[PDB]
């Protein structure tokens, strides 16, 4: 709990993950993909403002 | 240019800063959650 | 321009300076007739009720 | 005076929008006659015969440019005349209450267009009885006033625009007047309403609108520890009426585009507050229809959309 004292306090994000490592990557890229498209939703509404 | 047609240009002076301002901070905080995930 | 053209010019604009107020007086004078009549409805109502 | 009104020659000559001679006095001759009280009464009877026709000269000076000198119902002596005739004859039948609930109630349409003359003129003759007039009909002594203003504001918008208008200003004191009361009044009768019972009453109707005190950041705070009895349930009718109507009676569809836009605001401010909403959005399946709205036609679905998705983003990963 001290070594996490360090890492937050010069700003660095830990990843914990404790379950596997194939099975956080796909609860992950359901949330990349799903967040990017509301970025082509939003920039397109963007340049169309523009 | 009148005063009426200064202040109703005025009008979408503003109304339309207020939605770009909104959808830009909407935009830039959503690249940086984006970013988030892909670090 | 010259003196016909200046007075001519003046003979304009205090034609509507001269209209202009005549019709913002009127306005007021108009409002100040209703007034009086709303007023004077609600006043005489409220005591007529104590009356009654 | 009340014969006269019914007779077919000179209601015409009223009528007559092709020689703007006969109509200027006409229009004037009533007008002198509205003056006087026990006229106003009779008068009001036939009411649907000139009144379109005198917001028709006022639309007719909105839908023209200011600049014309050639005798019109512009910029023109004539035509600054013109509106303040038409203008003083209605302001003589708001002066009663009970006629004046009755011209918003009518005339709607044509009410609003009054915000419309206040702004394009810069004529002092015109803005002044503008405003004047619809103060009136917002006062206490006109009967079931809280309607009048209720419809002008939501349907209407007629916040937005007297806020507006409040920055020009022109001389002769009572006009300043008229603007600073009628500012105040919409602002206070929209507000008074609770917080509480203005989202139910929508959610129940099935008619959803917006208006600033609605939107405000403060309404949605007080609110979020209200809707918490079945897990959000005030929240969750909410995302329940949004999903149904994506699916039944499609999306970009006039009735179903009010709900929408609306619904997808008023979700955004809640998100934000508190994150245990963020369940209620995943749980009832509504989270797939805010995705659906990005891609969906129009600016304000689209932008509605991006601004409610990116809110849910943000607490499931921050």
């Amino acid at each position: 709990k001290k070594v996490k004292r360090v890492i937050d306090s010069l700003n660095g994000k830990i990843v914990s993950l404790n379950t596997r490592s194939s099975e956080l990557v796909d609860t992950l890229n359901r949330q990349i993909d799903d967040l990017q498209r509301i970025l082509d939703t939003t920039e397109q509404t963007l340049h169309t403002e523009l | 240019l009148s005063l009426e047609n200064v202040n109703d240009m005025v009008k979408e002076i503003t109304d339309c800063e207020s939605r770009a301002r909104q959808l830009d901070e909407s935009l830039d905080s959503l690249r940086s959650k984006l970013n988030d995930l892909l670090e | 321009l010259t003196p016909n053209q200046v007075n001519d010019e003046l003979n304009k604009m205090q034609a509507f300076i001269r209209k202009e107020a005549e019709e913002k007086a009127k306005e007021i004078q108009l409002k100040a007739d209703q007034e009086y009549e709303i007023e004077k409805t609600n006043i005489v109502r409220n005591e007529t009720n104590n009356i009654d | 005076v009340e014969k006269l009104l019914k007779n077919n020659n000179l209601i015409n000559i009223l009528q007559n929008i092709e020689q703007m001679d006969t109509c200027y006095v006409c229009i004037r001759l009533l007008q002198e006659l509205a003056v006087i009280p026990e006229y106003r009464d009779v008068i009001w009877l036939h009411e649907k015969k000139f009144m379109p026709t005198l917001f028709k000269i006022l639309q007719r000076a909105t839908d023209s440019q200011l600049a014309t000198r050639i005798v019109a119902t512009n910029s023109n002596h004539l035509g600054i005349q013109l509106q303040y005739h038409s203008l003083l004859l209605i302001w003589l039948l708001t002066f009663n209450p009970v006629f004046a609930n009755e011209l918003v109630q009518k005339y709607l349409s044509d009410f609003l267009d009054l915000l419309k003359l206040v702004k394009i003129t810069i004529k002092e003759k015109v803005s002044r009885l503008c405003i004047s007039i619809i103060l009136q009909c917002c006062s206490t002594r006109v009967k079931q006033h809280k309607k009048v203003i209720k419809q002008l504001l939501l349907l209407g918008n007629a916040l937005p625009t007297v806020q507006s208008l409040s920055e020009r200003k022109y001389s002769d004191e009572e006009l300043r007047q008229d603007i600073s009361n009628l500012k105040e009044i919409l602002e206070n009768e929209y507000q008074e309403l609770t917080s509480f019972d203005e989202y139910v009453a929508e959610l129940d109707s099935k008619l959803l609108c917006w208006s600033p005190p609605h939107v405000d950041n403060g309404f949605w705070s007080d609110n979020i520890d209200e809707f918490k009895k079945d897990n959000y349930k005030i929240f969750r009718q909410l995302i329940e009426l949004l999903q149904a109507k994506v699916r039944n009676g499609d999306v970009n569809a006039k009735q179903e585009k009010i709900i929408i836009q609306v619904a997808l605001n008023d979700i955004t401010h809640v998100v934000e507050l508190l994150p245990e909403s963020i369940d209620v959005l995943d749980k009832t399946g509504g989270k797939a229809d805010i995705m659906e709205l990005l891609n969906h036609s129009d600016s304000r679905v689209k932008y509605e959309a991006l601004k409610a998705t990116q809110a849910i983003i943000g607490y499931t990963f921050k």
